[PDB]
């Protein structure tokens, strides 16, 4: 799959995600969600290898909601995220490896903070203000380096990202056909129906 | 073959009762009497080693109170050797956890995993149980301060305050009359030396025959530290409440 | 392709007078993309630090597994782990992924809490001990390393003055590799006393 | 990595440099080679540095519950059979390359041993990079029936070889004599040839010559009291 | 009685009893006759329902083309023993493109009975089997006891009230051992045969089964109005 | 074949008591006399070398056996089960420490591995307890020098002098009135060998009698020089010489 | 491993283990069941020979299987965490392969199968477990409420108690409940439940328990104060 | 005690013997085979009148031309079901047919006597 | 090979061409693109023949055990979900298949499931898979709309695999159409590409650069 951004602040937390789906020689689909709900305040996004993508997300989907209902309890973003690593940790030792590469956006209810966890598919875990995975990076760094502030709000965040989204559609040689955009804060998960 | 000689620890009698969990608790109710109290500033473990000697080293010598990890601590009520496999088991079930998840273990969640193990040896495999009861006493920042018990059978059970070992019945009665809610750990100390004095087989508490456990937010700020006392830190609380 | 210096970083301990030395830069990338510049790479144990450098996703993964060890090993031994131990401990670890290893470079700092020697030691990613009386490097800048630690270091130096030559050794060494910098930590530990520096270095 | 075995009248000597390398860098310049086995069986290894130290403790812990559970001295012969089919069962990825020498009540013993399995028997054995250096002087000087301190002096001039003409060899020589009836003597850092002379120029700093952003006071001690 | 528990143990007079338990569900079961002369084999099998609205339990199971069985005893035992005779002789047909010689495939069910009586947990089979088979010496008859004893005859019967059959048979020996190249003859002999087994019911037709198998004849089972001829 | 006993042979009978358990306990109650007696500065643990004929050579039966150099143990019981757990002790204190560490385990946790062994041959299918009762006597730098009893059921304590088998409960009494917390290696050696004549009938001499000792380190007996922090073996078997010099000063 | 048959047929075709089971599920606490319009209501006993306990923490009778379905249960407390555990595993294997929750009854019939497997397979007991499993299937508003026993026969209730005395209870239910209309709301429905729980208990205080279950995951479980009130209101109206 | 692979004196074996009068204990179930097809019949003998008889199932289709009726323990039977369906689900897809009905018969029969220790 | 499959307001269209090559070599003008799985689901074959067939028949053994103990109609995200998590656990060991699992049931309506042997599961209104791929899509993304009546849905079908066919060398032979309802799918015949071209030709005044 293609791109993956991410940016925490000060409230809450916003992944943004393309929506092509490419085949080879064709684009199958510009309406793909690349993201999974592990719990109420915790979002996940994925890209990489074809299959493996859904198929990982979907694992790990089903073990927090597993965990969810044996202890009536949410794990904070910090737990899920170090599950998520020793995962992929395991999986790169293994006979055929996951390619997958993720970045998981969460609210702590505890401590009332947003919190962003960038992890590759060798479980490579960083936290940090603001990630991507692939190329993304490249283009929308330094255009998060000069604007980021901790004390965004969600909207000057939005903003943001969409600075982020125009010069990736202008750098970028391929068509993700734009992206899907959700918000992870204190009152749950929420998708921006027009971006 | 093989089946003549087979004692089937793992049925049911005719009342619908496991023969081998019924006798280990037998045997659990000899063994020296542990307690648990829970305060609202931390947890008290007190319990009675079995009649000792003079020529026995006591300050290097463990046999009732179990640290599990930094926030979790065991008192022992049965067959020592088959508690310390247990033991070794919950220790390394804590450090997966806090692998796992890099979180220290919730108590409830290393109790449930210890009581599904002796659960396994009652329901297969044809083996004996193990005749053990624990206490757990531990902390964490979803529930506080919790108390535990678990006994052969694999059912396990929380506690404001609780007695396993010998004497239960009048422990617990006793425990009963002079347990309150708003109580602190220094008046809980009290209540289970108290305890332990009119309970015991022996003809008087001394430092000699006891260990001692607290777990305290007494620790420097946000934080849980657990102290087991050493034979001269027994000595002086048995002063300092009045028993010698 | 080689694992070892996808991710970039390095470690540097030296020992002084009744004192030892661990530092450590904190990037953090994916081969030319800058990733993060709050990756730590030493940790502790009780008083036993551990510096590991080269592929991150096996760094975070060794000291999970070695959190995990000291910690079982300090609810049957009662007591913490020391230098001399944790080391053999940390080869044997290694050794035993013999034909499937961890890609690092692991370096153990400390001071024995009996003797009050100053220790330390370094490894090669299958387990192989370096003892050396002076100073222990690692990671992608180890030559620039080797050359700073060879011409600064002099035997027994006061704390505050190892504190300087350590410093010195890692920030003009991470200055010349690419893939190191962007942040650097030193640790000056003293047999009860340990005091942590963040340095002020080109973001570059 | 130069390391020698010689035979003489009442034992048998080890020798080795104390350089041990990556690739062209000296990670260490006062290595120690000489391992043991058992208190009169010392051996030296070349190779994989990390398969030498872990084939000869693992053989040597061994050696040890061997020796426990027979109620006698250990063998070189024993140490010989289980390193080679240990390293042949691996089929030479485990890069151990050794000589193997020592004392026992059947007499003194010197081997050699190679990573696929193969052993070999000598009088005098050299090993690693700097062998070739090493075996010039041993063939050049050696002699049967030589004394201990005739054989003390050809090792560590055969180790002296590999140190001035080989690259991969350097620094100080060790030494281990194992005689028969007799305590083994680790000589460690026997030669001291290569001291670095002192520098033109002190590298001291001043004190708050580096720039510091913030300081912190790290907790090393357990959760307190009170 | 004290020896009786399991098949690992002998009695202090060396008998083995759940062999000899198992062997007595033979006697309980339905009677079968088995004859044959130098050309032809036939079986010949008395089958049992459960009432009068119920199926004439099956006897006879074929094995290869030149091989098959009767069952008296414990059906689905015979079941699990054929399927292995079946399986024999496709082993040797498929490796060796050879037929199973009828005396081998004696020997393999002897060793597989065996199996089960000495060792613990398991239980003997509680079935006789009667083989019949034309191969490269002619034609041949066997008799299967679950203790593993094979026995090579011209003639036999087992099951309940299967010693008039065989008295029969032991009378008749000099005379059916020469009806070659008649098949209707040698079965005419099978059909008295099992006869003599018979007290208060007579054959009728569905209530007799009959197999044959010789030397330009593939083992075939008749049942339904393919032995009204015969009754 | 096949082990077809997978099922305990060790179980609860209606009282709690573990029959078995008790049954072993009782065959170390019939075993010999071994005692063990803590210094300030060492560790004695002895026994009778009963001969079963004056044919026999009772020096290749070792009663008194070192686990590592700084460790040594004695037993009361079944001599068969104690010479396989000596093999086992020995084994566990390589595979479970040693190798993973690079040193010898400390006395409480090798006797803690020994003590697990013992136990499982209380619980798992098919197999009796170990009818022995071990003593453990060691030194390691932080604890210290320690001495350790266990038994059949897998239970272990520590002592400051303690006596098992045939004529423990009088020797223990013998050990209660010399004991105390300023006794030197030579006094409590001296207490050792007075302890020991009591529960002896026939011949009482260094030919018959076994006696270790965990002392200072013997750099005499570690069989090379040259490595300076290593100094050799602090467990050392006395011998027949030396317990004779000492019974004249008796 | 251990192979032996501790399930097997006496003369007179009994399972003996299996039965000894049931005899487990009497001396359990009892646990009643009732389905009304629009919800179904879970009420469990509490025995009181048991005070000084820590309420916040001790596991609770009724579980969660999924947002859903509850399980509540009568018999050996150990052995019922086992078959929560198997059952909260599988419904989200369900989720995963099948991409919807779990009807009521294939949670049932899951449960059920694990029961009945213990009573035929070498070397196991049976579970010494009766079960009451309680929801609404995905995007429907019929109650469900279904039993289990560890024989593993299975089978659906319009009200159903487990446990000891509940020969007592069921037969309050049955004159007490009228299928041609069943208590219309919650109100009514937790009445009945209550009621049927006070013909056994003893004090209606701390040992009482009752959860309601509405569709579409509407989950709750009652306090002490609130359930007081419904054990005040109902003895006010008996005195008359 | 026994084994559970046991012949009597009369040769049969306990345990099947044993099973039989489990059987007669069970509601009862019938039969009636015609030439215009079978009908299966089942008593299905709640025991109260709050049980929602429509759940108890003791008529079970196999596949679409195979039904079968039980009596006895009937929690047993739910794995000689799935057994049953699986086989002929599996029959069809190796020869594209449907499976005959004592083919089906035999491969349940098949499961019967695989008890022992 | 060219299929298709697309939702719209009467259900589903799948339409797909009868070509297979090894090669050159035109191997069958023959063969059945169309697995029909049950009387309600069907499956379009691209990639591995084998694979395709095999699997797909084995998909419908699953379906008609999960209905036997459901008691109700699987759905089409439960059936696709089968067969991709097959799929999945054989990656790596060379199987090949593109195919769009295609239903209608009650609770989904029509619905379309693009499985492929990498594991991907794509829900989707329009796929088109096979070595003619994108001449189809062309026709289908410019007169694809909800509410084409079931008729005119039919012969868009068709006429996408012709263009298909004229275009790419290795599609062809003859066209097969299928109505997938909620009652069940509907064979709508085998047309001959051959005659096809032509009738459509004149009919429609399209392909004037062929001469007729
Ligand atoms: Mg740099
Ligand atoms: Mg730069």
């Amino acid at each position: 799959m293609d791109i993956i951004l991410g940016i925490r602040v000060q409230d809450s937390v916003i992944l943004a995600s393309s929506k092509a789906v490419t085949r080879g020689i064709s684009v199958l689909k510009d309406s793909d969600d690349k993201t999974r709900q592990l719990s109420p305040h915790t979002l996940m996004s994925f890209a990489g290898e074809a299959g493996d993508t859904v198929q990982f997300a979907e694992y790990i989907q089903a073990n927090i909601q597993l965990y969810s209902i044996r202890e009536d309890y949410e794990l904070s973003p910090q737990a899920v995220s170090s599950f998520v690593r020793q995962e992929l940790a395991k999986s790169i030792r293994s006979r055929r490896p996951y390619q997958v590469n993720v970045l998981i956006g969460g609210y702590d209810k505890k401590k009332n903070k947003p919190e962003l966890y960038q992890i590759d598919y060798l479980g490579t875990k960083v936290e940090l203000p603001y990630g991507a995975h692939g190329y993304s990076g490249f283009y929308t760094f330094s255009l998060l380096d000069h604007h980021y502030r901790p004390d965004m709000t969600t909207e000057e965040g939005l903003d943001l990202l969409k600075l982020c989204v125009q010069e990736l559609e202008k750098r970028m040689p391929m068509d993700f056909k734009g992206v899907i955009v959700k918000i992870v804060d204190k009152d749950g998960i929420r998708q921006v129906d027009d971006f | 073959g093989s089946r003549r000689y087979d004692s089937r620890t793992t049925i049911f009698s005719p009342e619908g009762r496991l023969y081998q969990v019924e006798y280990a608790l037998e045997s659990i109710s000899h063994a020296g009497t542990a307690i648990g109290i829970m305060a609202s500033d931390g947890i008290v473990l007190a319990a009675e080693r079995k009649v000792t000697s003079t020529l026995l080293e006591q300050d290097t010598s463990t046999e009732k109170l179990y640290k599990l990890n930094d926030k979790i601590a065991v008192a022992v009520a049965g067959l020592t050797a088959d508690a310390e496999i247990l033991i070794n088991t919950a220790r390394i079930h804590a450090q997966n956890y806090l692998k796992t998840y890099n979180e220290d273990i919730p108590v409830e969640i290393l109790v449930r995993r210890l009581s599904d193990i002796k659960q396994g040896y009652t329901q297969h495999g044809g083996l004996r149980p193990f005749g053990v009861s624990f206490i757990y006493a531990g902390y964490d920042d979803r529930y506080g301060y919790q108390l535990y018990t678990s006994n052969p059978s694999g059912n396990y059970t929380g506690w404001k305050a609780i007695s396993v070992g010998a004497n239960t019945s009048a422990a617990q009665t006793l425990l009963q009359m002079d347990y309150k809610d708003d109580m602190k750990v220094d008046d809980a100390i009290e209540l289970a030396l108290k305890t332990l004095s009119k309970t015991t087989d022996s003809s008087a508490l001394t430092y000699d025959r006891l260990e001692f456990a607290t777990i305290r937010k007494g620790a420097n700020d946000g934080e849980v530290y657990q102290k087991i006392f050493k034979p001269q830190e027994i000595k002086d609380i048995l002063v300092k409440t009045g028993i010698t | 392709s080689d694992p070892s210096s996808i991710n970039g970083g390095i470690v540097v301990a030296m020992t002084g007078k009744d004192c030892v030395a661990i530092a450590c830069d904190l990037r953090l990338g994916s081969q030319s993309l800058g990733v993060s510049n709050k990756f730590e790479k030493i940790f502790h144990y009780g008083h036993v630090f551990l510096g590991i450098t080269g592929l991150a996703t096996d760094v975070t993964t060794l000291n999970e597994m070695f959190r995990y060890k000291t910690n079982l090993y300090k609810l049957k031994e009662e007591r913490a782990i020391e230098p001399e131990t944790f080391t053999q401990l940390v080869s044997s670890s290694l050794y035993e992924r013999r034909f499937g290893p961890y890609f690092v470079g692991p370096v153990v700092a400390g001071i024995n809490s009996k003797s009050g020697k100053p220790f330390i030691a370094g490894f090669d990613l299958i387990g192989c001990i370096d003892e050396a009386k002076d100073f222990i490097v690692s990671g992608t800048a180890s030559d620039q390393l080797f050359g700073m630690c060879e011409s600064l270091y002099e035997p027994n130096l006061e704390p505050e003055d190892l504190f300087e030559t350590i410093s010195q050794a890692l920030l003009n060494a991470a200055d010349r590799d690419a893939l190191s910098g962007w942040g650097a930590v030193v640790y000056i530990i003293k047999k009860d006393e340990v005091v942590k520096r963040y340095l002020k270095m080109r973001q570059d | 990595t130069t390391i020698v075995g010689v035979k003489f009248n009442n034992g048998v000597v080890i020798a080795a440099d104390t350089r041990s390398t990556q690739g062209p860098i000296v990670a260490d310049k006062n290595c120690a080679k000489l391992h043991r086995i058992s208190p009169k069986i010392w051996c030296a290894g070349a190779g994989t540095a990390a398969d030498t130290e872990a084939v000869t403790q693992l053989i040597g812990s061994n050696i040890e519950l061997h020796s426990l559970y027979t109620s006698r001295e250990p063998r070189v012969v024993s140490a010989l059979q289980m390193l080679k089919q240990h390293l042949f069962k691996y089929q030479g990825h485990i890069g151990a390359y050794l000589i193997v020498a020592g004392v026992d009540p059947t007499g003194s013993h010197l081997f050699s041993i190679h990573a696929h399995g193969s052993t070999d028997v000598g009088y005098y054995l050299s090993l690693g990079s700097g062998s070739l250096a090493a075996m010039a002087v041993l063939e050049s000087h050696w002699k049967q029936d030589l004394t201990k301190e005739e054989a003390i002096k050809l090792a560590s001039d055969a180790i002296q070889a590999g140190i001035w003409n080989d690259l991969g060899s350097g620094s100080n020589v060790d030494v281990c004599v194992m005689e028969i009836g007799k305590d083994a003597e680790y000589l460690r850092n026997y030669l001291t040839p290569n001291v670095r002379e002192e520098k033109q120029k002190s590298y001291k700093f001043p004190r708050g010559t580096t720039a510091v952003l913030k300081e912190s006071i790290v907790n090393i001690c357990d959760i307190q009291e009170e | 009685n004290n020896y009786d528990g399991d098949t690992v143990t002998f009695s202090p007079t060396g008998r083995l009893f759940q062999v000899e338990y198992a062997l007595e569900a033979i006697k309980q079961g339905s009677v079968t006759v088995g004859l044959r002369s130098n050309t032809h084999a036939v079986l010949v099998a008395l089958k049992r329902n459960a009432d009068e609205l119920s199926s004439y339990q099956k006897k006879i199971i074929k094995c290869d083309e030149h091989m098959g069985l009767s069952l008296a005893g414990l059906a689905p035992d015979a079941r699990v023993l054929s399927n292995y005779l079946r399986q024999q002789c496709n082993y040797s047909s498929l490796v060796f493109n050879r037929k199973l010689a009828v005396e081998r495939a004696g020997h393999l069910l002897c060793d597989k009975a065996q199996k089960n009586t000495q060792s613990y947990g398991g239980r003997p089979y509680g079935v006789g089997l009667l083989i019949i088979g034309y191969d490269k010496s002619g034609a041949h008859l066997l008799e299967f006891q679950p203790s593993g004893n094979v026995t090579e005859l011209y003639g036999t019967a087992i099951g309940a009230r299967s010693q008039g059959a065989k008295t029969y048979l032991e009378r008749t020996l000099d005379t059916f051992i020469k009806i070659d190249g008649n098949p209707d003859e040698l079965i005419k002999a099978g059909v008295e045969a099992i006869s003599q087994s018979l007290r208060d019911e007579s054959l009728t037709v569905d209530n007799l089964s009959i197999a044959i198998v010789g030397k330009d004849t593939p083992f075939t089972i008749y049942d339904g109005e393919a032995v009204a001829k015969y009754i | 074949m096949t082990d077809r006993y997978s099922f305990s042979l060790t179980t609860f009978s209606p009282s709690g008591k573990l029959g078995q358990i008790d049954y072993a306990l009782t065959a170390v109650k019939q075993g010999v006399t071994s005692l063990g007696i803590k210094a300030t500065n060492g560790v004695v643990i002895a026994t009778e070398k009963k001969s079963s004929s004056p044919l026999a050579m009772s020096e290749t039966l070792s009663k008194v056996s070192l686990l590592t150099p700084d460790i040594g143990a004695v037993y009361s019981g079944m001599g068969p089960d104690y010479r396989v757990l000596v093999d086992k002790s020995r084994k566990v204190a390589h595979t479970s420490y040693k190798r993973i560490y690079g040193e010898y385990p400390p006395t409480k946790l090798l006797v803690s591995e020994v003590a697990k062994i013992m136990q499982e041959a209380t619980q798992s299918g098919g197999v009796r307890p170990f009818g022995v009762s071990l003593l453990i006597a060691g030194h390691d730098e932080f604890n210290g020098f320690s001495l350790y009893q266990v038994d059949p059921s897998g239970s272990y304590f520590p002592w400051k002098a303690t006596a098992i088998g045939k004529g423990s409960v009088a020797a223990k009494t013998f050990l209660e009135k010399r004991w105390n917390d300023e006794l030197e290696l030579e006094d409590a050696i001296h207490i050792a060998l007075l302890t020991l004549k009591e529960s002896v009938e026939g011949e009482f001499n260094g030919d018959t009698i076994e006696l270790a000792i965990i002392g200072d380190e013997n750099p005499d007996l570690l069989g090379y020089t040259g490595i300076p922090t290593d100094k050799g073996p602090r467990f050392r078997k006395l011998t027949s010489q030396e317990i004779n010099d000492r019974l004249e000063a008796l | 491993g251990y192979d032996r048959a501790l399930s097997i047929f006496s003369p007179d075709g009994h399972i003996f283990q299996v039965e000894y089971a049931l005899e487990a599920v009497k001396r359990g606490t009892c646990a009643v069941g009732v389905k009304g319009k629009n919800c179904v209501v879970l009420g469990c006993e509490r025995r009181s020979t048991l005070k000084l306990q820590d309420t916040r923490i001790t596991p609770s009778k009724v579980s969660k299987i999924d947002s859903h379905v509850v399980l509540s249960f009568s018999g050996l407390n150990a052995d019922s965490r086992i078959l929560i555990e198997k059952a909260r595993v599988e419904a989200q294997s369900h989720r995963l392969t099948l991409e919807d929750p779990v009807t009521v009854e294939y949670l049932t019939r899951y449960v059920a199968g694990v029961q009945q497997r213990y009573t035929q397979s070498g070397g196991v007991r049976p579970f010494g477990v009766s079960t009451l499993i309680a929801g609404f299937d995905p995007r429907d508003d019929e109650p469900k409420l279904y039993q289990t026993e560890p024989s593993g026969i299975y089978s659906s209730w319009s009200a159903q108690t487990i446990g000891r005395n509940s020969k007592t209870v069921r037969e309050f239910l049955e004159k007490n409940y009228d299928r041609k209309e069943p208590p219309a709301t919650v109100e009514e429905c937790v009445k009945l439940t209550v009621r049927s729980l006070l013909e056994v208990v003893q004090t209606g205080a701390k040992n009482i328990e009752i959860t309601v279950v509405k569709p579409d995951s509407d989950i709750v479980a009652l306090s002490s104060e609130e359930i007081n009130q419904y054990v005040t209101q109902i003895e006010q109206e008996k005195q008359e | 005690d026994r084994g559970v692979s046991t012949f009597s004196p009369e040769g049969r074996l306990f345990q099947v013997e044993y099973s039989l009068e489990a059987i007669k204990l069970g509601s009862t179930a019938i039969g009636i085979a015609t030439k215009e097809g079978v009908v299966l019949g089942v008593e299905k003998r709640a025991t109260s009148p709050l049980l929602e008889s429509d759940s108890i199932e003791k008529i079970v289709e196999i596949d679409r031309h195979i039904g079968c009726a039980m009596s006895g323990l009937t929690a047993d039977a739910r794995s000689m079901i799935e057994h049953a369906r699986t086989a002929a689900v599996t029959h069809n897809l190796y020869y594209d047919e449907d499976i005959n009905v004592e083919s089906l018969t035999q491969s349940v029969c098949d499961l019967a006597l695989r008890f022992g220790e | 090979t060219t299929t298709l499959a697309f939702r719209f307001q009467g259900g589903i269209i799948v339409a797909v061409d009868s070509r297979a090559t090894a090669g050159n070599w035109v191997a069958s003008q023959t063969v059945k693109k169309v697995i029909e799985i049950n009387p309600f689901l069907l499956g379009t074959m691209a990639g591995g023949a084998a694979d395709c067939q095999f699997w797909e028949t084995w998909l419908g053994s699953q379906c008609r055990l999960h209905e036997l103990r459901e008691k109700e109609r699987i759905s089409v995200a439960a059936a696709s979900k089968i067969l991709s998590n097959l799929v999945y656990q054989y990656k790596g060991a060379g199987l090949s298949m593109g195919t769009m699992i295609c239903g209608y049931t009650r609770k989904e309506g029509p619905t379309i499931y693009y499985v492929d042997s990498d594991g991907t599961r794509l829900k989707g209104d329009i796929f088109c898979v096979g070595s003619g791929q994108t001449f189809a899509y062309g026709v289908l993304d410019s007169n694809y709309k909800w509410d084409l009546s079931v008729e005119d849905a039919l012969y868009l079908g068709k006429r996408s695999i012709l263009a298909a066919a004229h275009r790419d060398a290795y599609s062809g032979g003859s066209v097969n159409l299928y109505h997938v309802t909620e009652d069940g799918w509907i064979y709508h015949g085998n047309h001959d590409v051959g005659e096809l071209f032509w009738k459509v030709k004149e009919e429609e005044g399209s392909f004037n650069n062929v001469i007729g």
